[PDB]
């Protein structure tokens, strides 16, 4: 019901060991989210998925396929 | 034509549902909505005077007693304008810094091909489609993204007659039996020819050189 | 990024007396919007760390067997033996950059340990995966085939790389050792980041020294006005002290908005050079460094970023 952060004392949240993309930031690595009998949890932020690529001298990787995607950027004028 | 025509319809289904993608243009309006409601709420503040109404000062008091209290109310309304107009000079400097960023992407990305990474959109740039927006502009970036991956066996050079054969444009790949010449973006296996290879140096000074036979097209054309 | 601050209206303007808190209801919304203007700085300071330091959402790691091109890359790679993950250069970068009156310091969101895991992920994508890590999924390109196609953008063929490859390791490892000796001896190269500490320190030392000044009033103490002077004469002398401290507060919020605009254009220059020089190859002159461009190495820095450019002279 209470947790100590580096920013200060946080009361009313539950510390979990799961790490994923959060919504409401707090600070010093601690971030808050509301998910499901429902409460507000606080945890340490995720950097994305783990990928370790292979390395050797003799192995190259050539892509055989392509996918054309459309992205949208909005700049005010 | 199957991949591109489905990709434009995913933009139309996203903008009809999610309204927060256009919320950068909604922060242009909502900062101006708090700015025009700033000066309305300053008129109800008393500014140290007894009443904020100027008809309740000069007609309720002596003319030596009014001009102290009127000049407090004018100077409090001058400082409310000095917070407003200084805020409008700072927030329009972020608009004109983004207007030079928007005019660069209308010049470089839309009118021609640009080689830049994470400027004209993520991946290899093809073309850009501008669309009009209230108080802004909406860009549609057509990009080239590779998908599937396959691991191949490489080597920097091919030793044949004692001279090292370097690739001109392409890479050297192998399926485990024969050595092929493909490209970095795609897999198109080709026959190794003298026009696709470049001859410089010997085979001793190249680290990782392998032995294969470079096919000469002139050698079947001698007797034919 | 800069130092995120927050100013309390109650403790700074008033001397903890009951007369000063009752007179702020007539003044109203003066310090309400100035706290909202410093809140909108502190949102945009966290957005500068998201655009610059993390270009991609995918984390790449170093393989445990290290032989890369006959080169020593161990100065830019982090140390697994230490509990804090830092490289050999970033140990020198962190150490050269150097009471509560109602002013507090907001802590940053992204910690400096998580900045170095954005640093070691994008250095792993540059060495192992080539230039394709930011433009798509990560391929596997060997390191002898990376620099042959990075010479082809500036007009150099593959004859130079494969014959002279033992002579590149005498040139490249001696040039990166002069960068490590120069940053350890002198702190003046990091002095652009030291001014970001120093301009925020002179702004906080401006605001705390305006309490001792009289601002036209007889006494600067609110308890000395109420316990001595008449209450018709107290409302003149207290309201000169409220108005003069709000003019120092109007000076402090406006100068931080100018420094937020100067740090926005430097971070947009920094997020351009992460997207151009680090994640790709540019043909430009004096953008990715002087001369021809080969590759760029980002490093972690307090309140900023340190670029290591590899140039062809």
């Amino acid at each position: 019901n209470v947790f100590q952060t580096r920013a200060g004392c946080l009361i009313g949240a539950e510390y979990v060991n799961n790490s994923y993309e959060c919504d409401i930031p707090i600070g010093a690595g601690i971030c808050a989210s509301y998910q499901t009998s429902q409460s507000i949890i606080a945890y340490t932020m995720s950097l994305g998925a783990e990928n370790s690529v292979a390395y050797s001298n003799n192995s190259i990787a050539i892509p055989t396929n392509f996918t054309i995607s459309v992205t949208t950027e909005i700049l005010p004028v | 034509a199957n991949q591109f025509n489905s990709a434009i319809g995913k933009i139309q289904d996203s903008l009809s549902s999610t309204a927060s993608a256009l919320g950068k243009l909604q922060d242009v309006v909502n900062h101006n909505a708090q700015a025009l409601n700033t000066l309305v709420k300053q008129l109800s503040s008393k500014f140290g005077a007894i009443s904020s109404v100027l008809n309740d000062i000069f007609s309720r008091l002596d003319p030596p007693e009014a001009e102290v209290q009127i000049d407090r109310l004018i100077t409090g309304r001058l400082q409310s304008l000095q917070t407003y107009v200084t805020q409008q000079l700072i927030r329009a400097a972020e608009i004109r810094a983004s207007a030079n960023l928007a005019a660069t992407k209308m010049s470089e990305c839309v009118l021609g091909q640009s080689k830049r990474v994470d400027f004209c959109g993520k991946g290899y740039h093809l073309m850009s489609f501008p669309q009009s927006a209230p108080h802004g502009v909406v860009f549609l970036h057509v990009t080239y993204v590779p998908a599937q991956e396959k691991n191949f066996t490489t080597a920097p050079a091919i030793c044949h007659d004692g001279k090292a054969h370097f690739p001109r444009e392409g890479v050297f790949v192998s399926n485990g039996t024969h050595w092929f010449v493909t490209q970095r973006n795609f897999y198109e296996p080709q026959i190794i020819t003298t026009d696709n290879t470049f001859v410089s140096g010997n085979c001793d000074v190249v680290i990782g050189i392998v032995n294969n036979t470079v096919y000469d097209p002139l050698q079947p054309e001698l007797d034919s | 990024s800069m130092t995120k601050t927050s100013v309390d209206c109650t403790m700074y303007i008033c001397g903890d007396s009951t007369e000063c808190s009752n007179l702020l209801l007539q003044y109203g919304s003066f310090c309400t919007q100035l706290k909202r203007a410093l809140t909108g700085i502190a949102v945009e300071q966290d957005k500068n760390t998201q655009e610059v330091f993390a270009q991609v959402k995918q984390i790449y790691k170093t393989p445990p067997i290290k032989y890369f091109g006959g080169f020593n890359f161990s100065q830019i790679l982090p140390d697994p033996s230490k509990p804090s993950k830092r490289s050999f250069i970033e140990d020198l970068l962190f150490n050269k950059v150097t009471k509560f009156k109602g002013l507090t310091v907001l802590p940053p969101l992204l910690t400096d340990e998580m900045i170095a895991q954005y640093t070691s992920a994008l250095l792993a994508g540059t060495i192992t995966s080539g230039w394709t890590f930011g433009a798509g999924a990560a391929l596997q390109i060997p390191f002898a085939m990376q620099m042959a196609y990075r010479f082809n953008g500036i007009g150099v063929t593959q004859n130079v790389l494969y014959e002279n490859q033992k002579l590149i390791a005498n040139q490249f490892n001696s040039a990166i050792g002069k960068i490590q000796d120069s940053l350890s001896s002198t702190a003046s190269a990091l002095g652009k980041l030291q001014d970001v500490v120093n301009h925020n320190a002179q702004a906080l030392n401006t605001l705390v020294k305006q309490l001792s000044s009289k601002f036209g009033a007889i006494s600067s103490v609110l308890n000395d006005i109420f316990s001595r002077l008449d209450p018709p004469e107290a409302e003149v002398q207290i309201d000169r002290l409220i108005t003069g401290r709000l003019q120092s507060l109007q000076t402090y919020v406006t100068q931080q908005l100018i420094r937020a605009a100067e740090i926005r254009a430097s971070a947009n220059l920094a997020a351009t050079k992460m997207s151009e020089c680090v994640l790709g190859q540019s043909k430009r002159v004096d953008f990715c460094g002087k001369g021809y461009h080969l590759m760029s190495f980002p490093q972690s820095a307090p309140h900023g970023v340190v670029f290591l450019h590899v140039t062809y002279v």
